[PDB]
């Protein structure tokens, strides 16, 4: 009967307990993802609720146990989550107010719809409507009034709550013994005792500016070549030598540059790696879409779907009659009950899709055996690379040729490829920057390095630093972008989509070389290879259960997040550019703006 | 005989299974021989016949049907039913999914999770009093009070490996 001896016990209550409220919480919130009534929305509530509820009860109650006494090091990790020292810490009026702030900013952003100044009786909301403008408007002025409207409408409201936001969250954080709300999130990234392994809360911001120093020529590159061509798309709204106008860029803050493919495209004169018709011309149908990703799976030594899987999950559109939400969704409901939900529609999209979530599945599955507090990738962006390193395979020609849905015959050739390869550039590294810049904001402010009257000329002095990228018109201190976006004025770290962006690379090559690749890199289908599988499934079944360093080390061979593989899946790209940009300029003044004076 | 055991309407949870002992008797063995519909057999003592017992009934996780053979640490071995490292005759398990799982979770079967000691052999513990890994009487909701005995509760769409697997285990001496 030690201290430890007592948490011992004291987890092995709260796993069973645990184990049946959160399937009771999950068959709730699945019911009603699925049928949307009102008996079942009721229900999804009171479940949910008990969850919530045990779970405060439990948290504010393992501190019975003083964590600096715990060897079975595990133990002092599982302790370490049930202390989620929520918003406790708080006074009860602080802890109202913050949820009550929380709400609006989320309520404001679902809500706020802006009304045409020229047809006031008209309005839209951000999706559709407004993001329906952002992503295929070609008028600058359309683009230039959506994109202001939202940022002046919604963006200023929240501009109050976001500063009381601050304060109160930083409070919470310091209180539980880190620097600010900033030094809060970095947390998900710190490793402690257990050598060569370990991670400090501040090394993720230096190896992140680290690892971003080497993307810049790359990135510096892609900027300069869809500058030029955009100067064709909005003839004379551009500068040679400046940056980019924030409301052309593919969507309504830059996020990525995927619909700019548009008018970016190397060569307009290519054509498919869609076999969304083959598909059709040879009537698969929802289930065959999933019965074929899962034999990918298979072909490199991991199991089939579970014989309920099958008899649970949601794999076509209900219709009428039964609404239900469409979001494609990966489900570990634990009691090893997994499934997928998925309106599935006969495409290329929805094929790659269906692979992408059946690895989310497969990773699910792996980590079954880690103590229910265990079970999760061993990072926030660790669960999204995974999935995604299957969506890379699956999108091989190679792999397309080999189940057929591309005709044998079909030969490709290194012109189709640079198009998909920059079509890669526009999403993977046109967001990188845009994320960087971004956390770092929010990280700034919260270590108080940015007061509340240069909250915009200090967005956007960065943004014209690190993102090469400019204001249509001049915003004060009324507006609050860096909000403007869901993640931001929804609360979320944000860093993920950085992080989740190399790991998935250091997985591609660390699989391309065990399954033993010849050609460049991106041309990789760790398909039928059993060996690189096992290599994956080290990282995999581990869950939560190591450092994530151990965690990337068994698949890759590192210890750190190295950004060289990301760049040579686009070597074949990096140099094309060069190429192009010969006579072009290859950076940017952060001078130049577009509304001038 | 046996027709009562198997068959059986209702079955006892674990940590309170139901011993049964078949006197003068015979029963040929082939109704168990055959009718695949069981998922688990492992003999540790021959498997042939000689019309010559003891049977006891009662239900458990999927994957806790491991633990019902000699050796194997447990949980369920440690606390519920141990079988005993030599002497031995059968285990036998089947699918009951739709008999004893609802839609709505069925909590009616329990097992022990908590325990001061090793269940020895054949052994049994009906206890139910407030656990307390030192022996301090135990009176809830007190720090560290747990009540040893624990629901399964299957529902109809949980995994293989957590389905109503009932279980009788055939003792010959
Ligand atoms: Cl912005
Ligand atoms: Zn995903």
């Amino acid at each position: 009967s030690t201290t430890e001896e007592l948490a011992k016990t004291f987890l092995e209550t709260f796993n069973y307990e645990a184990q049946e409220l959160s399937y009771q919480s999950s068959v709730a919130s699945w019911n009603y993802n699925t049928n949307i009534t009102e008996e079942n929305v009721q229900n999804m509530n009171n479940a949910g609720d008990k969850w919530s509820a045990f779970l405060k009860e439990q948290s504010t109650l393992a501190q019975t146990y003083p964590l600096q006494e715990i060897q079975n090091l595990t133990v002092k990790l599982q302790l370490q989550a049930l202390q989620q020292n929520g918003s406790s810490v708080l006074s009860e009026d602080k802890s109202k107010r913050l949820n009550t702030i929380l709400n609006t900013m989320s309520t404001i952003y679902s809500t706020g719809k802006v009304c045409n100044p020229d047809n006031p009786q008209e309005c839209l909301l951000l999706e559709p409507g407004l993001n329906e403008i952002m992503a295929n408007s070609l008028d600058y002025n359309e683009r230039l009034w959506a994109w202001e409207s939202w940022r002046s409408e919604v963006g200023k409201q929240l501009r109050p709550l976001y500063e009381e936001y601050v304060v109160l969250k930083n409070e919470m954080a310091r209180a539980n013994h880190y620097e600010d709300y900033g030094d809060y999130w970095r947390g998900d990234y710190e490793v402690n005792g257990v050598d060569g392994y370990d991670y400090s809360r501040g090394q993720l911001i230096e190896d992140v500016e680290h690892t971003f120093e080497e993307i810049k020529p790359l990135y510096e590159h892609l900027h300069a070549y869809v500058r030029a061509k955009l100067m064709n798309a909005y003839p004379s709204y551009i500068s040679p030598i400046g940056c980019l106008p924030a409301h052309l860029l593919g969507d309504m803050w830059g996020r990525f540059w995927t619909n700019l493919y548009s008018l970016t495209v190397p060569f307009g004169q290519k054509p498919n790696i869609d076999v969304t018709d083959a598909m059709v011309d040879q009537a698969w149908d929802a289930q065959r879409i999933f019965k074929e990703a899962e034999k990918f799976f298979v072909s490199v030594g991991l199991p089939n779907m579970t014989q309920g899987f099958w008899e649970n999950s949601m794999l076509t559109d209900p219709g009428n009659v039964q609404k239900a939400v469409c979001h494609p969704t990966a489900w570990d409901l634990g009691k090893g009950d997994f499934r997928i939900l998925m309106c599935t529609k006969v495409t290329m999209d929805d094929f790659l899709t269906a692979h992408h979530e059946m690895g989310h599945i497969q990773y699910d599955m792996a980590y079954a055996a880690q103590p229910f507090l265990l079970r999760n990738g061993a990072n926030e962006g660790f669960h999204e690379a995974v999935g995604e390193i299957m969506s890379l395979s699956a999108a091989t020609p190679k792999h397309l040729k080999s189940i057929g849905l591309l005709s044998p015959d079909f030969q490709e050739d290194n012109e189709t490829e640079i198009n998909f390869l920059l079509k890669q550039a526009l999403t993977i590294v046109g967001t990188l920057p845009f994320t960087y810049m971004l956390e770092k904001w929010r990280w700034m402010v919260f270590k108080g390095e940015i007061p509340k009257d240069q909250w915009m000329k200090k967005w956007w002095e960065m943004k014209r630093e690190i993102v090469g990228v400019v204001e249509p018109v001049p915003h004060d201190e009324t507006y609050c972008d860096p909000a403007s976006l869901f993640h931001v004025s929804n609360d979320y770290s944000f860093i993920r989509y950085y992080t989740r962006t190399l790991y998935q690379f250091q997985f591609q090559e660390a699989l391309c070389q065990a399954a033993k690749h010849e050609g460049p890199l991106h041309k990789c289908d760790i398909s039928n290879s059993t060996e690189a599988g096992q290599k994956l499934f080290n990282m995999l079944r581990l869950g939560k259960s190591e450092p994530w360093t151990l965690a990337l080390e068994n698949v890759v061979g590192a210890k750190n997040m190295n950004v060289r593989p990301l760049l040579n899946y686009f070597e074949p790209l990096f140099t094309w550019l060069k190429d192009q940009n010969k006579n072009s300029f290859v950076g940017w003044s952060t001078d130049w703006s577009p509304y001038a004076d | 005989p046996f027709g009562e055991v198997f068959n059986a309407t209702k079955f006892p949870s674990v940590y309170a299974w139901e011993r049964k002992k078949i006197s003068n008797c015979v029963a040929d063995y082939s109704v168990l021989y055959n009718s695949t519909f069981f998922s688990t057999f492992k003999c540790y003592g021959v498997s042939a016949t000689k019309l010559n017992v003891y049977a006891d009934s009662f239900v458990v996780k999927g994957d806790d049907v491991r633990q019902i053979a000699p050796g194997q640490t447990g949980v369920i071995a440690d606390y519920n039913y141990k079988l005993p490292d030599d002497f031995m005759g059968c285990v036998l398990a089947w699918n009951t999914r739709n008999i004893d799982a609802t839609s709505t979770g069925n909590y009616n079967y329990k097992y022990r999770y908590l325990r001061h000691g090793k269940l020895r052999p054949f052994e049994r513990d009906i206890s139910n009093v407030p656990f307390s890994p030192d022996g301090k009487p135990c009176t809830p909701p007190a720090p560290n009070c747990y009540w040893p005995l624990r629901g399964y509760g299957f529902y109809t769409t949980t995994g293989i490996g957590y389905q109503p697997y009932r279980v009788v285990v055939l003792s010959f001496e």
